[PDB]
């Protein structure tokens, strides 16, 4: 049966072929396809009060 | 498969795919490079997809935000936006991985019954999913009017159809 | 002189007068101002590649 | 001057100050238009990403040579540094509005900034426009005249607060010109 932990796969994609790297060292090797990385983790989808309040205020505007 | 581990462990541990592993991933799935862009068309727009869909669900039926409505109160609205994002992310992962098994198993199995027990309105859910489906289609095809994605010119109609089919799986499961 | 740490005050406002609370216990006294809280911390403003790529692609649309 | 947040600003280490109850009562009686001021601050912080992206995008759309070779935001690295700065500046302005003074904005953010931009060849005209667009956008959000994304508040007038916010942007403008 489905999970009930409000967790979903969070996909992050990285294309740093322009050579601009982030502060953290590589976590996989990009030998053969420099600059490209796919990251996946399971993260809880947190409640976001600001977004909920904005829909309540703004739903009538496209 | 490297993803399967972190999905199963469901503990925030991340799987990083690069180099020959990435070349391989892209071989296992059709249209590898285009597919990554189609995923990015979703993940780079995730908040807007979710907010536009729930907002549209409400503007078409404002009873949803009136007393006794499905998203009356910030708590309920937030829970609904959460669910929309949860669904969207399992769809995006289905597009990344090329199948709906995780979507079906971890997200959809028992979902209709959950909503039925809570009194969550079926029509509103169906419309939110429908708007997300339409919006994702626009972003994948790069026809969205405000926020586009730069990619080499070409045809992603097959990927767009596949994404739509994942949304149809959500719709079928809740029907 | 100016700092060069790329940090700025991050202000977070909480108005939970509708009674919906977050997972963490109160971190201040609420006596007299029910449901309200002002939080300030200094945080690094991170570079955001996705937003940079979007401006390059989308600047010509309002 | 309000000294509630000075410790967390000085430590600059991610530690947070939480102001509520009696401490919030005090703050809101200290600065002027206390509750309206909190809403005016929210009008900025709840729209921070939009304010920044709209301003930098307007700077470019009015002068697209800025993203072409030799342009101030040519390359993703430069564009991202510019978006970062716009957000840094906006947040020091938002803190000025929260605290009721511009001391931290001037001391920690602006002092030496003109000279830094000069050494790097950051274009002054583009910078002035980005600041100008942020100023106008913040004014619209404070007054709740923005056309797409509004904020629900009790009916009233925040013109004094809007002017004050404008004044903080003017400090940025003064410092960079
Ligand atoms: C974050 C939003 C978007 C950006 C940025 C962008 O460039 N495109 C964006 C969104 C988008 N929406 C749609 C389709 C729909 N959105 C709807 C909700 C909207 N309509 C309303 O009447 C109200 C309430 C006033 C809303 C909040 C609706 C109903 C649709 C159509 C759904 C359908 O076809 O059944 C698309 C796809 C079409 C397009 O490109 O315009 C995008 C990309
Ligand atoms: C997130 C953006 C906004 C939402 C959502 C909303 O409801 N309002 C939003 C922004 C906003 N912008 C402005 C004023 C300006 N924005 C500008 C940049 C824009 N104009 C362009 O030509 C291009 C490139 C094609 C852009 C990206 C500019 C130039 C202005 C005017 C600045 C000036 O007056 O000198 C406002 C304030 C005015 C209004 O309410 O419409 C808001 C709220
Ligand atoms: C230069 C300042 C540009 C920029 C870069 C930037 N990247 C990140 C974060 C990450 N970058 C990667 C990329 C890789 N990791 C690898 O192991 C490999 C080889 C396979 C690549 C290509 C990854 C994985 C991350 C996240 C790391 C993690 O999970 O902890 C940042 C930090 C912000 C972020 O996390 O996205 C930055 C600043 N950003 C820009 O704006 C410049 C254009
Ligand atoms: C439909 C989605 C739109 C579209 C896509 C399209 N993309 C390409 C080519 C490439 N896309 C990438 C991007 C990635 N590869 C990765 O592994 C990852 C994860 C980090 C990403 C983001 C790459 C590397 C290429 C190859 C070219 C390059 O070096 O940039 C094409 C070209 C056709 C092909 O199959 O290669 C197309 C058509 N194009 C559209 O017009 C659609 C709206
Ligand atoms: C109910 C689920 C709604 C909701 C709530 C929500 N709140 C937070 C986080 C915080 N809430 C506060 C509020 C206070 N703390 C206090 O001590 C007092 C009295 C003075 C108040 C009013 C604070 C300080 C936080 C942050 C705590 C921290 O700094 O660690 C969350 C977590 C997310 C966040 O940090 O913003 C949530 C989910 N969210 C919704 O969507 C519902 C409408
Ligand atoms: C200009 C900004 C817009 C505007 C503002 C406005 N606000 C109020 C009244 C209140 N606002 C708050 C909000 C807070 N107090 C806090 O401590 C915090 C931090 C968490 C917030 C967000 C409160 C508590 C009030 C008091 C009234 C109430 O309890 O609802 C007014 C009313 C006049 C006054 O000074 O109280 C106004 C005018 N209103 C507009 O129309 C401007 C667009
Ligand atoms: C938004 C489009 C609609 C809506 C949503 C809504 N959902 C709930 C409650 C739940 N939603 C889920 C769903 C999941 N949990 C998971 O862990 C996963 C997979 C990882 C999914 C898909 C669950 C389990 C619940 C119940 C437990 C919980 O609240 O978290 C609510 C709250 C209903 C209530 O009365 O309490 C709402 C509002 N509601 C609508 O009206 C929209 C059509
Ligand atoms: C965007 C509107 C404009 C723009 C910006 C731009 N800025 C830089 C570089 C720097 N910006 C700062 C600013 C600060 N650092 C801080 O720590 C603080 C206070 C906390 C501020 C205000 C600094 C110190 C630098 C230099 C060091 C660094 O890169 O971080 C760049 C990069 C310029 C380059 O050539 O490397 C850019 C692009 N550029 C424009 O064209 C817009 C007008």
């Amino acid at each position: 049966k489905m999970a009930t932990d409000s967790k979903a796969p969070l996909i992050e994609l990285f294309d740093e072929r322009d050579g601009c790297k982030g502060p953290a060292a590589n976590k996989a090797s990009d030998v053969g396809e420099p600059g490209l990385c796919v990251k996946v983790s399971m993260q809880k989808v947190a409640m976001n009060a600001a977004a909920a309040k904005s829909v309540a205020t703004n739903y009538m505007r496209k | 498969d490297a993803f399967s581990k972190v999905i199963t462990s469901a503990d925030g541990k991340a799987a990083y795919v690069g180099g020959a592993d990435l070349q391989a991933l892209k071989k296992f799935v059709s249209d590898g490079n285009k597919r990554m862009d189609a995923v990015n068309a979703i993940v780079s727009n995730a908040s807007c997809i979710v907010s536009d869909a729930v907002s549209g669900m409400v503007c078409e039926n404002p009873a949803l935000i009136a007393p006794n409505g499905g998203v009356y109160s910030n708590r309920k609205m937030a829970a609904c936006l959460r669910d929309a994002e949860i669904i969207l992310r399992y769809v995006s992962y289905s597009l990344l991985s090329g199948d709906s098994s995780v979507l079906e198993d971890r997200c959809l199995n028992g979902l209709k019954e959950t909503y039925a027990s809570l009194g969550v309105p079926a029509a509103g859910n169906a419309r939110a999913v429908a708007i997300m489906k339409a919006t994702v289609n626009g972003f994948i095809n790069n026809t969205a009017q405000q926020k586009k994605l730069s990619t080499p010119a070409g045809d992603c109609s097959a990927l767009a159809s596949e994404a739509g089919g994942y949304f149809d799986k959500v719709s079928s499961a809740l029907a």
